[PDB]
This record gives structure tokens, C-alpha cells and sequence, in this order.
């Protein structure tokens, strides 16, 4: 009876180990997607801000050029 | 049944039967050299000659009506020519009763798919599918039934009143069925043929502040993707970021819009060609045998010598292929006459009649010749058309005694450089050549192709310095000449009387040109200058 | 089909002519055992090379035989040649022309003896060393622009216009890739960790491989990551520990953009490349700004393209378009271009056949390249 | 018992990382839509200022 009880608990530990390994790999993939997405949004935020500041400068250049042209 | 060649009235069934006798004696393969294409009025000759040879079976022809649709292509001159080579062999065992005849095509025109000439027209099958007749297959194929919608087709004329497959679609479909095709493969063939069109709708944009290409026009990509089953998103992605291996295969990345527009067309061309060859395999399948067949006498049909207006790369390729066979002929007749005159040995004029052609073979092919220059030029950065001709003039003018320039070709648009072949001085303009031969066989899409319908995986699963049509072409031609290197030749020609189709009466303007082109005049030249 | 084998100190990469991808790439470490042999019968190998050597660093000492584009301790670099040819690519050199790579101007004696060693023992048919940058240019299909490869051993710029290698503005700099790693050692000592030995010194470049992104407005981002804990990142060594890297993450690569940290008194790469721009004619600057191409390694750090664009457009007159070409094919562009160059048929006549070397003496490489 | 707690902790941390990834990908998908629009407006402004400066000269 004790051997039968041991073998069932060992099979349960192997099943939980298999589930834990699966969860750990999917955790790692979720973390890798999160760090890549965080880096890409931060990099694109710098680029859109740079383009937006250049648009504000281009509008100022246009406004002074039209005033001098008139 | 005898009379080797000069003991009976002129007749080719005689020489074919003498080839049968050679088979009986030397037990070695024989090759039929049909010059001229269906455009030369030939089709009705070997269709009888093959039955003649079988006399001393009808499944052989049944392939022709269908394989024509993917292989017949209307040209500028002498329209409606099957431009693909189909070497055809009939196997005999040691016995002599026909066991089987297997058919293998050689040197198919792979660049006809895209950048066809504006004046000419594409493969017949494309316009077969075009016509509304049998609209249910079009319903399967999701095509709108309008030639000019798509990029690939719109180059064509699509209005050839002389011959359209409108009636022929029934015959081609019927043969393509009765040749032992399941309905699944039957409509799948349509699926792939349509998709090859259907890429033509693909459209790409140039990315901001960057270089690679984003996909535009999601819906047509998606219709294609469904048509080949595979997902649209991963297909467009594998387009925008192909994978290139390293010592461990990280997902490397890089593309440009120009490269993409080239590459997708390359993929289409490759998939179509390999589709065609697999259909050849299936034609073998419905004709399969299991008898001991080992000794064959093979008939090969090749594109004829081509000289007419406004000839680009395609003509150069085809002419080179056509003339290499004449090189083969000259060497062969030289060998036989060499031993014969040897029995009467006094002195030979000039060994190796093949030098006459080698003088231009070197120019076309030999490293850093002409064909090699295009290979090098596509690789080199910023491919520009004019720089190509500048390099040629730098490298092979005066240095090569067969590379010169024409002058004021009267009404036909200005060619750039000319060569002096035996058959006829050729004139070409090299516009679009750099585009024509660039074709990067993208891998990632190829590997992506496995998880779809049975055909495409079946086609592309079976099988690098950026293969470009030139190199593939040279290699395949070497394969063909090797197969003829392992055989013996004989020669059957065809003559066209006239365009008016008046039988029994000559019309000189045409026949002189074909006889000069075919090289029979060159053989007469060989005899005339010699013993 | 000749061959192409990169020389660069970091990763000796081997492949075949024409192929778009190096067949085998491996770190250029050379290793020797640093302890006595204890279990008799091991049949110990007396030296180790490449990823095999990297496998068992535990009892190994690491010599890089290639520092600052100079090939030192030639015995082991010859060992690397030998291992490459036979084990990785697996063909005898006797039947393959070979091409190598070399930084702009490293010394005079380097090529003049390296051709000899690789041309007399390996008995190769023919060879031709090609300066890095012009090869990098080919690789991207742009025959006009400035190259900044910064291969791990050395960083340098060339101006190349309309396919002319304009020499005099070649602006070499020894701000190598490895020295970013070495400085990161000193900056990581502060957070309390310690990486004294050589094996850990190899590990740290790996830990550098992922966790070093260069950020605009260095002052503001620095104070930002100082005030907030937003980017506090984690990573693990093959030991069991987990290490937490703070602002060192983006203080690593900025040694490139200013060398005051490492100490060397030679301006950062952006100012050098702008300098080499301004040391040409007043008509070549029209295009040069437009085709700026990164290359080599050590520029796979994210953002570095953008930071570079900002610095240059600030320096150059704000009337030019500085759109820089940074394909993600980097770290290999050297080798791709090399293969393409080996594929050029007209190029066949250039390189040196054995006859010329035998009848002319060693200097033939310099005289004819 | 330890593996039971570890499995529950691993699944919790998976969802926290995937939520963080989802938020960042959702924001950058909107930011990718906006950046080309602002760049097109910049290109329009750049073309307008160039022709205005030329007409002024
Ligand atoms: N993930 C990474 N991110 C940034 N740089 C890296 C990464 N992995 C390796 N490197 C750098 O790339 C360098 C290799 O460049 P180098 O050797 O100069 O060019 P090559 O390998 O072509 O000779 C290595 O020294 C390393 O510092
Ligand atoms: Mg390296």
C-alpha cells in the first residue's frame, strides 16, 4: 500500500513538474515579448517626438517666410 | 527496310528505319533532330513518324493538347509557337516491341512569365482561363475575368483574333481530365495558375526614413493567401523580412522595395516552371510502364533560329540554344567523315568543323564573355542599362572579332550591339536586361509553402550565389547536350511555303530565310569549302 | 568558387564565394589549460580553438590573438587558420582561391608577412586582401557613401564617392568593440559585483549583448532612470545568481559617443565621421550626407542609428537630409560583400597567383593592392 | 506542495508579463499609425517652406 501511495505521488510530482516547465517557458516568452515591446515603444516615442518637433520648426519657418514674402 | 541513305528515293521514313537497324546492330540510342516549330508548319510530321517507328501507342499524342496550353506562346513573328523544348523518347527493350515512351522537357522559357514584349502575348493558358467560357472554374479561381486588371497580363495584347482558346478550353480541360487526374488536383492546377496571375495585384510602399518595404493592398494578398491556403499575414511578413541563416540561424532581416518587386516575380516564375515539370511527371504517371525498356530513339523539338525586329535577351538565349545543336551536328558529321576520309586517308583540310561555331560560343559564354557580363552586372551595385553596354564595348570590341555595332536599322528601333553569326547577323537592344535576369529565389517563403494544399508542397518540397536565369539556363543546356553527347543524331527538317498557305507552289521570300536560318545552308557551306 | 574568410578579431566567419550566408562562424578565442592533469588517460588536447574552446572555459585561459586589427602571437592565429580550413569549412586550401579582410591601414608589416604565412604553408592557390570599408559598400549595393564598420577590434571611416576610395580622409580610431566590454567591467564593479577572471570577462560581453541600448539626450535619460525605477532589468549568469543592472545599461554604449569615460582624448565617432565629411570637396558633401551606411558589428545596439542621426543633423547645416542607411544585415555585411566580390568574374584577374609571389618576393601584396 | 505553489506563481507571473506586453504592443500599434501621419504633415510643411523660401528669394 505504501509503495502504491509513493508511486501515485511520484506521478503527481512528474505531472506538476511538466506543467511547471511549460508555465516557465511561456513565462519566459511573455517576458521576452514584453521587453521587446517596451524597447520598441520607447524607441518609436523618441522618433515621433523628433518628427513632431521638426514639424513645429517647419511651421515656424513657413510662417516667417510667408511674412517676408508678403 | 534497307537502302541506307543513298540507295532509295529521298525519304525520311527510310532513315528512321535505318536508325531502327542501327538499334538492332549497335544497340545504342538515337536522336531525332526536328528543326522548326509548329510555326513552321511541322506538327503533322512526327505525329506520323512516331507511329511509323512503332509499326515495326496513341497515348503519346494525348499529352500534346494540354501541355501546349502551358507551352505555346504567340510571338512577334510566326505566331503561335510552342517555345518550350520537349525531348520525346520511345523506349525499346532488347526485343523491339514498344514497352513505354517517357517524355522530359528541356530548357523551358522561364522568363516569358513576366516582362513579355508589349507587341507579343503570354502563354495560351492565361487567356484560356480569361475567357468567360466555363465560368465555374473562374468562380473557383476568384478571378474577375478582365485581362487588363493584372500587372503580368496587361503587358500582353490579349486580343489575338487569329487563335484563341475559347473553343480550345474544352479540349484542354477534357484531356487534362482524361489523362488520369483527380478533381482535387484538377482544380488545384487552376488554383496555382490563377495565383501566379494573382500576385500581379501585389503593391508595396517605401517605408518612412528607412529602406524596407511594407505591404499595401491587404485584400488581394488575402485572396491569394486563401487561394493557396497559407495565411496572408505570415506571407506578407516573410516578404518584408526574409530569414538568412548564420552558424546558428538567427532571424536575420533585410530588403528593399526594388528587390521585393524583383523577388516576388522570381518566386512566381519558379513556382510556375516547377508546376509544369510536375505535370510532366504526372503525364509519365498515367503512362507508366513496368516492362524492361532500356534502348530508346528520341525525338526532340526545339525552338527555331530567331531573327526579327526588336530582339531582347529572350532571343539571345533561344538563338544560343538553337545553334549549340548545330555545333553538335558539325562535330558529328566531322567525326564520321573523318573516319571515312581516313580510310581514304590523304590529307584533311581543317579538323574540328566545330571551330566555326566555337568562335562565337566563346563570345557568348566563355568567362567574361557576354552572358557572364550580365551575371556580373546584376550582382554589381546600381545596375544601370547603359553601363552594361559601356562595359561590353570596353571589353570585347576589337578584342573579340565577333562583337560589333549595327548602323541605322531602317525602321526597327535602334539596336545597340550586333554579332556576326553564320546564320544571320543579330541586332539587340539591351533595355530591361538587368531587370530580366535578376531573380532572387527567396527562401523563407519557400519554407513557408509546405503547410498548404497537396500540390504546392508536393511540387516544391523535392528541391545559392543568387541563381539568375543565365546560370540555370547554361547548366540545363549543358545537361541537354550531355544527353545528346551520349547518343547519335539524325536530322529531319520542315519548310514553310508561304503565309498565304498555298500548297504545291513555292514563295521565295520566306523559304530563303528559313533555309538560311536553319543552317542547312551552313552544312552546304561546310561541304562546299571542303572535300 | 573561391572562398571568403573574415579576419576580424571578434568572430572569424567562414563561408563560400557567392553564398549569401557564412557557412560557419565562431568566436576567435584560443585557449590553453591552466591546471595540471589529474585523471590519467584523458588524452588531453594541447590547445583549443573556437566554440569548442568556449565550451569548457572553466579550466581554460583565453588569448585573443587579434587586437586592434593587428595580428599578434602569430602562432595561435595560424592555429585558427588551420582549424577553420579543415574542421569548420572542411576543404583543403589546395583547391580553393582564398580572400581575406583587413582594417584600413593597420601596419605595413602585417599584410606583408600574413600573405607569406598563409601562402607558404597552407599552399593556397591565390589570395587578395581587401580593405574593409570598400567591401562593406559592395555588400549594401550602394557605390557611394561613408562606411562606419567599427568591427570589434577597430573603428574607422572612409569617404567613398561614385566608387572612388578617397584615401586621405580615412579617419581610423581605436575605440574598439572589446573596450566597451572592458569599461563595462569597471562600471559593473560599482553595483557590488565582481568579474576579475578571464572567463567572466568573456561572459560579460554576452551580458552586454542584450542589455545595452543607447539613449538620446543622455543627461535627461540618465536622470530619468536615476529618479524612477522603471527600467531596472534582471538577468542570470550560468551560476544561479541573478544580477540587476541599473543605469549602466545605457551608460555602456555612450563611451562610443564620448570617450571621456574611457579616457582616450579623441572625439566620439559622430564627430569623427562629421570631420571626415568636412575634409572633402564642397560638392561631395551634397550626396555624402545622404548615403551614410553603418557596417561591421558593435552597432546592433538598438537606437544607435537614431542617436547618430540626431548628432549629425545637429552638427551639419540644417539644410541637408542625413537619412542614414542601417540595414539589419549588419555584423555580416563584411562577409556578404566579400562573397559578392569573389563572385565578380572581372575580379578574377586581380588577385595574386603563386607565380607572381614566387618570382617577385613578399611585397607583392602592397605593390599590387 | 512546493511545485504546486511554484506552478501557481509561474502562471501569475506569465499573465503579468503578457498583460505588460499587451499594453506596450497596443500603444505602439497606435503610435505606428500616428508617426507616418505626422511625418506626412512634416513633408507637406517642408515642401511648403521650400517653395515659400524660393518665392521669397
Ligand atoms: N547582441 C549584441 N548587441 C550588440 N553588439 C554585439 C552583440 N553581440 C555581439 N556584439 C558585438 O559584435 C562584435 C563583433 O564585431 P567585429 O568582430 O568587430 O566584426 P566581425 O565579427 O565582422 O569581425 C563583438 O565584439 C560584440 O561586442
Ligand atoms: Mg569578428
Amino acid at each position: 500500500s505504501l509503495q502504491k501511495k509513493l508511486k501515485g505521488t511520484e506521478d503527481e510530482l512528474d505531472k506538476y513538474s511538466e506543467a511547471l516547465k511549460d508555465a516557465q517557458e511561456k513565462l519566459e516568452l511573455a517576458e521576452k515579448k514584453a521587453t521587446d515591446a517596451e524597447a520598441d515603444v520607447a524607441s518609436l516615442n523618441r522618433r515621433i517626438q523628433l518628427v513632431e518637433e521638426e514639424l513645429d520648426r517647419a511651421q515656424e519657418r513657413l510662417a516667417t517666410a510667408l511674412q517676408k514674402l508678403e | 527496310r534497307g537502302k541506307k541513305r543513298s540507295e532509295a528515293p529521298p525519304h525520311i521514313f527510310s532513315i528512321s528505319d535505318n536508325a531502327y537497324q542501327y538499334m538492332l546492330t549497335d544497340r545504342e540510342n538515337q536522336s531525332i533532330l526536328i528543326t522548326g516549330e509548329s510555326g513552321a508548319g511541322k506538327t503533322v510530321n512526327t505525329k506520323r513518324v512516331i507511329q511509323y517507328f512503332a509499326v515495326i501507342e496513341d497515348q503519346i499524342i494525348q499529352a500534346n493538347p494540354a501541355l501546349e496550353a502551358f507551352g505555346n506562346a504567340k510571338t512577334v513573328r510566326n505566331d503561335n509557337s510552342s517555345r518550350f523544348g520537349k525531348f520525346i523518347r520511345i523506349h525499346f527493350g532488347a526485343t523491339g516491341k514498344l514497352a513505354s515512351a517517357d517524355i522530359e522537357t528541356y530548357l523551358l522559357e522561364k522568363s516569358r512569365v513576366i516582362f513579355q514584349l508589349k507587341a507579343e502575348r503570354d502563354y495560351h493558358i492565361f487567356y484560356q482561363i480569361l475567357s468567360n467560357k466555363k465560368p465555374e472554374l473562374l468562380d473557383m479561381l476568384l478571378i474577375t475575368n478582365n485581362p487588363y486588371d493584372y500587372a503580368f497580363i496587361s503587358q500582353g495584347e490579349t486580343t489575338v483574333a487569329s487563335i484563341d482558346d475559347a473553343e480550345e478550353l474544352m479540349a484542354t480541360d477534357n484531356a487534362f481530365d482524361v489523362l488520369g487526374f483527380t478533381t482535387e488536383e484538377k482544380n488545384s492546377m487552376y488554383k496555382l495558375t490563377g495565383a501566379i496571375m494573382h500576385f500581379g495585384n501585389m503593391k508595396f510602399k517605401l517605408k518612412q526614413r528607412e529602406e524596407q518595404a511594407e505591404p499595401d493592398g491587404t485584400e488581394e494578398a488575402d485572396k491569394s493567401a486563401y487561394l493557396m491556403g497559407l495565411n496572408s499575414a505570415d506571407l506578407l511578413k516573410g516578404l518584408c523580412h526574409p530569414r538568412v541563416k548564420v552558424g546558428n540561424e538567427y532571424v536575420t532581416k533585410g530588403q528593399n522595395v526594388q528587390q521585393v518587386v524583383y523577388a516576388k516575380g522570381a518566386l512566381a516564375k519558379a513556382v510556375y516552371e516547377r508546376m509544369f515539370n510536375w505535370m510532366v511527371t504526372r503525364i509519365n504517371a498515367t503512362l507508366e510502364t513496368k516492362q524492361p525498356r532500356q534502348y530508346f530513339i528520341g525525338v526532340l523539338d526545339i525552338a527555331g533560329f530567331e531573327i526579327f525586329d526588336f530582339n531582347s535577351f529572350e532571343q539571345l538565349c533561344i538563338n544560343f540554344t538553337n545553334e549549340k545543336l548545330q555545333q553538335f551536328f558539325n562535330h558529328h558529321m566531322f567525326v564520321l567523315e573523318q573516319e571515312e576520309y581516313k580510310k581514304e586517308g590523304i590529307e584533311w583540310e581543317f579538323i574540328d568543323f566545330g571551330m566555326d561555331l566555337q568562335a562565337c560560343i566563346d563570345l557568348i559564354e566563355k568567362p567574361m564573355g557576354i552572358m557572364s557580363i550580365l551575371e556580373e552586372e546584376c550582382m554589381f551595385p546600381k545596375a544601370t542599362d547603359m553601363t552594361f553596354k559601356a562595359k561590353l564595348f570596353d571589353n570585347h570590341l576589337g578584342k573579340s572579332s565577333n562583337f560589333q555595332k549595327p548602323r541605322n536599322i531602317k525602321g526597327k528601333p535602334e539596336a545597340h550591339f550586333s554579332l556576326i553569326h553564320y546564320a544571320g547577323t543579330v541586332d539587340y537592344n539591351i533595355i530591361g536586361w538587368l531587370q530580366k535576369n535578376k531573380d532572387p529565389l527567396n527562401e523563407t517563403v519557400v519554407d513557408l509553402y509546405k503547410k498548404s494544399s497537396l500540390k504546392m508542397l508536393s511540387s516544391l518540397f523535392a528541391n545559392s550565389s543568387f541563381q539568375t536565369v543565365s546560370a540555370l539556363h547554361r547548366e540545363n543546356l549543358n545537361k541537354l547536350m550531355t544527353n545528346l553527347r551520349s547518343t547519335h543524331p539524325h536530322f529531319v527538317r520542315c519548310i514553310i511555303p508561304n503565309e498565304t498557305k498555298s500548297p504545291g507552289v513555292i514563295d521565295n521570300p520566306l523559304v530563303m530565310h528559313q533555309l538560311r536560318c536553319n543552317g542547312v545552308l551552313e552544312g552546304i557551306r561546310i561541304c562546299r569549302k571542303g572535300f | 568558387t573561391a572562398l571568403v574568410c573574415d579576419n576580424g578579431s571578434g568572430l572569424v566567419k567562414a563561408g563560400f564565394a557567392g553564398d549569401d550566408a557564412p557557412r560557419a562562424v565562431f568566436p576567435s578565442i584560443v585557449g590553453r589549460p591552466r591546471h595540471q592533469g589529474v585523471m590519467v588517460g584523458m588524452g588531453q588536447k594541447d590547445s583549443y580553438v573556437g566554440d569548442e574552446a568556449q565550451s569548457k572555459r572553466g579550466i581554460l585561459t583565453l588569448k585573443y590573438p587579434i587586437e586592434h586589427g593587428i595580428i599578434t602571437n602569430w602562432d595561435d592565429m595560424e592555429k585558427i587558420w588551420h582549424h577553420t580550413f579543415y574542421n569548420e569549412l572542411r576543404v583543403a586550401p589546395e583547391e580553393h582561391p582564398t580572400l581575406l579582410t583587413e582594417a584600413p591601414l593597420n601596419p605595413k608589416a602585417n599584410r606583408e608577412k600574413m600573405t607569406q604565412i598563409m601562402f607558404e604553408t597552407f599552399n593556397v592557390p591565390a589570395m587578395y586582401v581587401a580593405i574593409q570599408a570598400v567591401l562593406s559598400l559592395y555588400a549594401s549595393g550602394r557605390t557611394t557613401g561613408i562606411v562606419l564598420d567599427s568591427g570589434d577590434g577597430v573603428t574607422h571611416n572612409v569617404p567613398i564617392y561614385e566608387g572612388y576610395a578617397l584615401p586621405h580622409a580615412i579617419m581610423r580610431l581605436d575605440l574598439a568593440g572589446r573596450d566597451l566590454t572592458d569599461y563595462l567591467m569597471k562600471i559593473l564593479t560599482e553595483r557590488g559585483y565582481s568579474f576579475v577572471t578571464t572567463a567572466e570577462r568573456e561572459i560579460v560581453r554576452d551580458i552586454k549583448e542584450k542589455l545595452c541600448y543607447v539613449a538620446l539626450d543622455f543627461e535627461n535619460e540618465m536622470a530619468t532612470a536615476a529618479s524612477s525605477s522603471s527600467l531596472e532589468k534582471s538577468y542570470e549568469l550560468p551560476d544561479g545568481q541573478v544580477i540587476t543592472i541599473g543605469n549602466e545599461r545605457f551608460r555602456c554604449p555612450e563611451t562610443l559617443f564620448q570617450p571621456s569615460f574611457i579616457g582616450m582624448e579623441s572625439a566620439g565617432i559622430h564627430e569623427t565621421t562629421y570631420n571626415s565629411i568636412m575634409k572633402c570637396d564642397i560638392d561631395i558633401r551634397k550626396d555624402l550626407y545622404a548615403n551614410n551606411v553603418m557596417s561591421g558589428g558593435t552597432t546592433m545596439y538598438p537606437g544607435i542609428a537614431d542617436r547618430m542621426q540626431k548628432e549629425i543633423t545637429a552638427l551639419a547645416p540644417s539644410t541637408m537630409k542625413i537619412k542614414i542607411i542601417a540595414p539589419p544585415e549588419r555584423k555580416y555585411s563584411v562577409w556578404i560583400g566579400g562573397s559578392i566580390l569573389a563572385s565578380l568574374s572581372t575580379f578574377q584577374q586581380m588577385w595574386i597567383t603563386k607565380q607572381e609571389y614566387d618570382e617577385a618576393g613578399p611585397s607583392i601584396v602592397h605593390r599590387k593592392c
